[PDB]
């Protein structure tokens, strides 16, 4: 199959940039490549077609270049409806392959996240489960590590992590991890600790409590 | 009059199989060329396959053969993508997307999308949220801002909404997205900071909504 690679993965850039994508193709498309805008929750649209045609009704500021294998979407000057990721998609031939996606987010300062961690609720522990929240709030960039440990023991496979579109106010990210222990694994250990490392932070964060205070 | 239609929003048990339409009634059925694209929770766009209708000339993307079948009904100017054997992996938004219809050459990306199908794979039937507090407390107090939540867990199948204080407190509010548990049950946290010095004199109650199973829960969460 005909391999599409976009780079880069994430681009941060701020409103009136002017910016570029681009796609390369494992083997000779000719001008046959389709560029889509892609919003959250939201279907894909058709911006580019042919490398270089751009679909009735897209703002001029988009423009397509290529043909073999090396094509780019640039965009002239960055206007806020165009935060949204973006794929490059081959229509020479089937299997019809897609790139990898690039995101194009708004740009601001490293922002170190402001670290929570919550105990399981003595109401939970009914249940016969235990769930550990760590909240990341208000950071950036986006990436992110957050490690979990019980009695300094490194935790693993056992938490999942949710994370926030980039904020439209503050343009921050905001993370959610959460570790799910039986109540009886939960009553094993005294330390329960969620470490942080983050581009903001010089040395990880660690926050932590001890079971039953 | 010219729009990709597609069927609403499905559960299914896995091993079940899922048969999504997209009604495509404007100009000529066979200049249409009705392709599905995937895509999974965090996951880019996946090619599954296409068809040409009345000429009934389909293709197929080879990890989907033998357990996809894409059709074409001429007389409801509709196509079907049938996905078999369904697995918690295939959880994922189907898009049928198709070029323009000329009228009477035919390129195969993708003028016209429709708007998705959301097909949700869980051995989980419909089930009300148990929500917990997410107390604030010394480990939960930077500076001069705590932060306190609510933990929406174990509830199916989607969406939940969550408010604070009734709708009277947005600012600094942060409701995650869900997460498919191991369970096939989603769960999701609803936070906010507020001033530690507030957490003795302001209550605070985050209120959860979930339509599937009528369920409503209002929970108070105070410091530990
Ligand atoms: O169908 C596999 C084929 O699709 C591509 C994109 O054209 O990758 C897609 O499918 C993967 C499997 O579900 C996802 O991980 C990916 O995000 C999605 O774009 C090709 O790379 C791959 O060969
Ligand atoms: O189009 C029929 C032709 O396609 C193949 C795969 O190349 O099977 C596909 O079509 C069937 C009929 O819709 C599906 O049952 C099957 O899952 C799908 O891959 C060939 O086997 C068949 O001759
Ligand atoms: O994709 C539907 C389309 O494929 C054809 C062959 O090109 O028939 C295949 O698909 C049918 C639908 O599942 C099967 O009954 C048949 O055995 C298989 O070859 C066309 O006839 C049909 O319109
Ligand atoms: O889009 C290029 C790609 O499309 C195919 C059909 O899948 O040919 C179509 O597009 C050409 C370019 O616009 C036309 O010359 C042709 O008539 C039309 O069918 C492929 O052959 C080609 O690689």
């Amino acid at each position: 199959d005909i391999q599409m690679t976009q780079s880069p993965s994430t681009l941060s850039a701020s409103v009136g940039d002017r910016v570029t994508i681009t796609c390369r193709a494992s083997q000779s498309i000719s001008n046959w490549l389709a560029w889509y805008q892609q919003k959250p929750g939201r279907a894909p649209k058709l911006l580019m077609y042919k490398a270089s045609s751009l679909k009735s009704g897209v703002p001029s500021r988009f423009s397509g270049s290529g043909s073999g294998t090396e094509f780019t979407l640039t965009i002239s000057s960055l206007q806020s409806d165009d935060f949204a990721t973006y794929y490059c998609q081959q229509h020479d031939s089937s299997p019809y392959t897609f790139g990898q996606g690039t995101k194009l987010e708004i740009k601001r300062t490293v922002a170190a996240p402001s670290v929570f961690i919550f105990p399981p609720s003595d109401e939970q522990l009914k249940s016969g489960t235990a769930s550990v929240v760590c909240l990341l709030n208000n950071f950036y960039p986006r990436e992110a590590k957050v490690q979990w440990k019980v009695d300094n023991a490194l935790q693993s496979g056992n938490s999942q992590e949710s994370v926030t579109e980039q904020d439209s106010k503050d343009s921050t990210y905001s993370l959610s991890s959460t570790l799910t222990l039986s109540k009886a694994d939960y009553e094993k250990h005294k330390l329960y600790a969620c470490e942080v490392t983050h581009q903001g932070l010089s040395s990880p964060v660690t926050k932590s409590f001890n079971r039953g205070e | 009059e010219v729009q990709l239609v597609q069927s609403g929003a499905e559960v299914k048990k896995p091993g079940s199989s899922v048969k999504v339409s997209c009604k495509a009634s404007g100009g000529t059925f066979s200049n249409y060329a009705i392709n599905w694209v995937r895509q999974a929770p965090g996951q880019g766009l996946e090619w599954m396959g296409g068809i040409i209708p009345i000429f009934n000339i389909a293709h197929y993307a080879q990890r989907f053969q033998g357990r996809v079948s894409i059709t074409a009904d001429e007389s409801t100017s509709t196509a079907y993508m049938e996905l078999s054997s369904l697995r918690s992996e295939d959880t994922a938004v189907f898009y049928c997307a198709s070029p323009y219809p000329n009228d009477y050459g035919m390129s195969w990306y993708f003028d016209l999308w429709g708007r998705g199908t959301l097909v949700t794979v869980s051995p989980a039937s419909t089930k009300g949220p148990s929500v917990f507090p997410l107390a604030p407390s010394s480990k939960s107090t930077s500076g001069g801002t705590a932060a306190l939540g609510c933990l929406v867990k174990d509830y199916f199948p989607e969406p939940v909404t969550v408010s604070w204080n009734s709708g009277a407190l947005t600012s600094g509010v942060h409701t995650f997205p869900a997460v498919l548990q191991s369970s096939g049950l989603y769960s999701l946290s609803s936070v906010v900071t507020v001033p530690s010095s507030s957490l003795g004199t302001q209550t605070y109650i985050c209120n959860v909504n979930h339509k599937p199973s009528n369920t409503k829960v209002d929970k108070k969460v105070e410091p530990k």
